[PDB]
């Protein structure tokens, strides 16, 4: 588990903007899945998490 | 079959078809239904 304060599996500092790119492309397309999910019903579910 | 037209009228009007939820159109539709030779499928399987 990602024990917070223990110096190797703590939380990933240092990200730039690929990465979050990245996040963003995928998981407009994994979440969508083939029309399973609303855009809008991603959207608020990705504000509330 | 009155409510019906009521419906497709509330879909036409306000459904926003975008991107992500499209329908197959109509002509597509009824062109599949009938190169299946539906109607006659349906005939053979109700008199036999
Ligand atoms: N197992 C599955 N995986 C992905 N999409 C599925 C699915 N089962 C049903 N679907 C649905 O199938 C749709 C594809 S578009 C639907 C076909 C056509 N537009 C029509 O209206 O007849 C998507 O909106 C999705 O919601």
């Amino acid at each position: 588990p990602l024990i917070k304060g223990h110096e190797k599996y703590d939380l990933r500092v240092r990200i730039d903007r690929e990465e979050i790119e990245g996040l963003g492309r995928n998981l407009h397309n994994v979440l969508w899945g083939g029309g399973g999910t609303n855009d809008s019903e991603i959207f608020y579910s990705l504000v509330n998490i | 079959d009155i409510l019906g037209d009521f419906f497709e009228s509330i879909i036409r009007d306000g459904f926003k078809q975008t991107k992500g939820q499209f329908f197959t159109p109509t002509p597509i539709v009824k062109f599949i239904l009938y190169a299946l030779q539906l109607d006659k499928l349906a005939i053979d399987r109700l008199n036999n």
